[PDB]
RNA sequence: UGAUAUUGAAUGUUGGUACAGCUUGUACAGGAUAGGUAGGAGCCUUGGAAACCGGAGCGCCAGCUUCGGUGGAGGCAUCGG
RNA sequence: CGAAGGCGACUCUCUGGUCUGUAACUGACGCUGAGGAGCGAAAGCGUGGGGAGCGAACAGGAUUAGAUACCCUGGUAGUCCACGCCGUAAACGAUGAGUGCUAAGUGUUAGGGGGUUUCCGCCCCUUAGUGCUGCAGCUAACGCAUUAAGCACUCCGCCUGGGGAGUACGGUCGCAAGACUGAAACUCAAAGGAAUUGACGGGGGCCCGCACAAGCGGUGGAGCAUGUGGUUUAAUUCGAAG
RNA sequence: CCCGGAUAGCUCAGUCGGUAGAGCAGGGGAUUGAAAAUCCCCGUGUCCUUGGUUCGAUUCCGAGUCCGGGCACCA
C-alpha cells in the first residue's frame, strides 16, 4: 500500500480556476459533463446578476462558511462508541465543502438547479443557510468529543 | 486574600481539585462532574484541564496568587494542573506527589477476575 | 414536652421594631442608565471645576455609583434630539 | 532459619537446634524405624473476649434469551485473641531418611587458612547450605546432572489396567462436620505418559486482498421479464442445494 | 379556618416592568461487524382565565376551581 494520489485537469473557460472544475466533476450524474456545465454557467450568470458582484468572490467566501475545521473518526471499545477529533487536511476542505454544497443544493427544491445552486451560495456567502449548519453541527460534535485527542 | 495551597486528587474516575488555605481552609473547588463530564470522560487530561481553570477563577475572585500543589492518587491529571494553573497566572511553587502510602494497612479487595 | 420562672450574674449571637443613618430607579429609541407626582429655568465651583489615579461596590458586564489622592478654573440643567 | 506446616515493625525476659575452629575427651556409644507418641497453613467446631478494613450466605442495581455467576454498593459468619478439638491440601523438590563415591565452570549466605598488605582489596586453598549452564553415565522423551533421576548398600511406606470409589459395609476416633483402615458385584479393551506433524485459539508478532475505512452506484419497496422453491394438477421431465 | 401543586407531549424550574428555560420523550444525525446505554441537533409552550395599574406587563394586583396537611365548628 502507501499513499496513492490521483490526477486532475487544470483550466476553466469562465472563472479561470482549478477548484471550479472539481465542482464540475461534482453533480456529474451518470457521466454528463456538459449537462452539468449547462447547469453551472447559467447559475453563475444569475450569481453575477442577482448579487451585483464578481461570482468568484461570492464563491470561495461562501466556501469559507462551509469548509470545516475538524472531522470526527471513531473508536469501538465494547459498546462505548468513542470518537476521535481529526484535523481536516487542506485537501479535505476543498472536497467536503463540495459535498455539503451540492447534496443540500439539489435537495432544497425549486424550479431548476440553476436556481437551487445560485441561492444556496448566497445562503453560504450570507452564511444563514441549511448546509452551513452541517458545518456547524460537526463542530458541535467536535466540541462535545474534544476531550479525547 | 493573598496565599493558599491547591489540593488535587486525580483518581481513575475523578480529577477533584480544591483551592484551600495554607492552614487548610477551603476557598474554591471543581471537578469533571462540576463542569459536566458526565460519563467516564472524567479521567481525561482535557477534563482536568477544564476543571482546574474553573476553580482558579474563584481564586481570582479572592485575589490569592501563591499556590502549593499536592498531587494525590494515580491518574492522568497530574500533568494537566501544571499545564493549567501555571497558565492561569498563578504562582505554582512546590509540587508534591503525596499519595497516602500505606505500609501494610488493611487488606485490599479481590482482583476483578477471581 | 413547652410557657410561667421559685431566679440572677455576665458574655457574645441573630430576628423584630423604637430609632435613625444610608443604597438602589434603561425595554428600546437614546448623548446615554427614562419609576412617578409637584416646583421649575436654573445651579455650581479658590468654601475647589475639567482631566488623571486609588478604594468600596454595582452592572440589563455596557458602564454607573460614591469616597480618597492629584489638578487647575471649570462644569451641569431647561432648550434640542 | 526450622524436620514440615510455617515465621518478616521494635525492644526486653525465656528457650531450641544449626555451622566453623581444633583435639581436650568418650572408644562404635551409630543409621533406619511397623504399631505408639507429639507437631501440623486455610476452612470448620465449642465457650467467652474483640470486630476498623476486608468478606462466603443473602439483599439490591445492572449484565444477559437465563445470571441462583464474573462486574457493581452494601453486607452475616469469619479472619483476630486466650483456651479445647478436628488432623485434612498441588502438607510439592509431584523426588521417603542416612553413608560413601563419581569432570567442571559459576555466582551467592556464613566461616576458616594463606599470600604482599594495618589496610581496602585481589588471588588461592577450604567446610556448610544456597541457584544457574554443563562431562561420563541414567532416562521412553522432556529432562536429571557433587543438593542425582549416576553407580552401590542398609533399613520404612506405597503400586499392580480404567471406571465402579476413596464409595458401600464393619470397626476405632471426634462435641459434630468428616477424617483413617478399606472392599465387591458390575463394565469398557482400553483410560493416561512425554514427544511430532498438523488444524484451530473470544493467545501474541509480522504481513496481505475493494476485505474494512474514506466514496460512487444499485439490490430488499413498485410493476414486469427470468430462475429455483413450495403448492398444484393426467404429468407440471430429470439433474444442480451455504 | 390556614398552608401546600395550575406550561413545552410529559416531569419541572424560574426574574425587583420588557423573554420562553432544563430533564425524560418525540424527530433525525453520526457512532458502532449489530444492540441498547450514552454523544449532538432542532423541536413544541396565551407560563390557567378575566379585568386593572401601566408604555405593554408568566411578571401583578382586582375575581375564582381542583388535589394534599391540619386547628376546629357538626343540631
Amino acid at each position: 500500500k502507501g499513499p496513492v494520489a490521483k490526477r486532475d485537469v487544470l483550466p476553466d473557460p469562465i472563472y479561470n480556476s482549478k477548484l471550479v472544475s472539481r465542482l464540475i466533476n461534482k453533480m456529474m450524474i451518470d457521466g454528463k459533463k456538459g449537462k452539468s456545465q449547462t447547469i453551472l454557467y447559467k447559475s453563475f450568470d444569475i450569481i453575477k446578476e442577482r448579487t451585483g458582484n464578481d461570482a468568484m468572490e461570492v464563491f470561495e467566501q461562501a466556501l469559507k462558511n462551509i469548509m470545516p475545521v475538524l472531522e470526527v473518526k471513531a473508536r469501538r471499545v465494547g459498546g462505548a462508541n468513542y470518537q476521535v477529533p481529526v484535523e481536516v487536511r487542506p485537501e479535505r476542505r476543498t472536497t467536503l465543502g463540495l459535498r455539503w454544497l451540492v447534496n443540500y443544493a439539489r435537495l432544497r427544491g425549486e424550479k431548476t438547479m440553476e436556481e437551487r445552486l445560485a441561492n444556496e451560495i448566497l445562503d453560504a456567502a450570507n452564511n444563514t443557510g441549511a448546509a452551513v449548519k452541517k458545518r456547524e453541527d460537526t463542530h458541535k460534535m467536535a466540541e462535545a468529543n474534544k476531550a479525547f485527542a | 486574600i493573598e496565599s493558599g495551597i491547591a489540593h488535587i486528587r486525580s483518581t481513575f474516575n475523578n480529577t477533584i481539585v480544591t483551592i484551600t488555605d495554607t492552614h487548610g481552609n477551603a476557598i474554591s473547588w471543581s471537578s469533571a462532574g462540576a463542569l459536566g463530564f458526565r460519563g467516564s470522560r472524567k479521567s481525561t487530561p482535557f477534563a482536568a484541564q477544564m476543571a482546574a481553570e474553573t476553580a482558579a477563577k474563584g481564586s481570582i475572585e479572592h485575589g490569592l496568587k501563591t499556590l502549593e500543589v499536592t498531587v494525590k492518587g494515580p491518574g492522568s491529571g497530574r500533568e494537566a494542573a501544571i499545564r493549567a494553573l501555571q497558565a492561569a497566572g498563578l504562582e505554582v511553587t512546590a509540587i508534591r506527589d503525596v499519595t497516602p502510602v500505606p505500609h501494610n494497612g488493611c487488606r485490599p479487595p479481590k482482583r476483578r477476575r477471581v
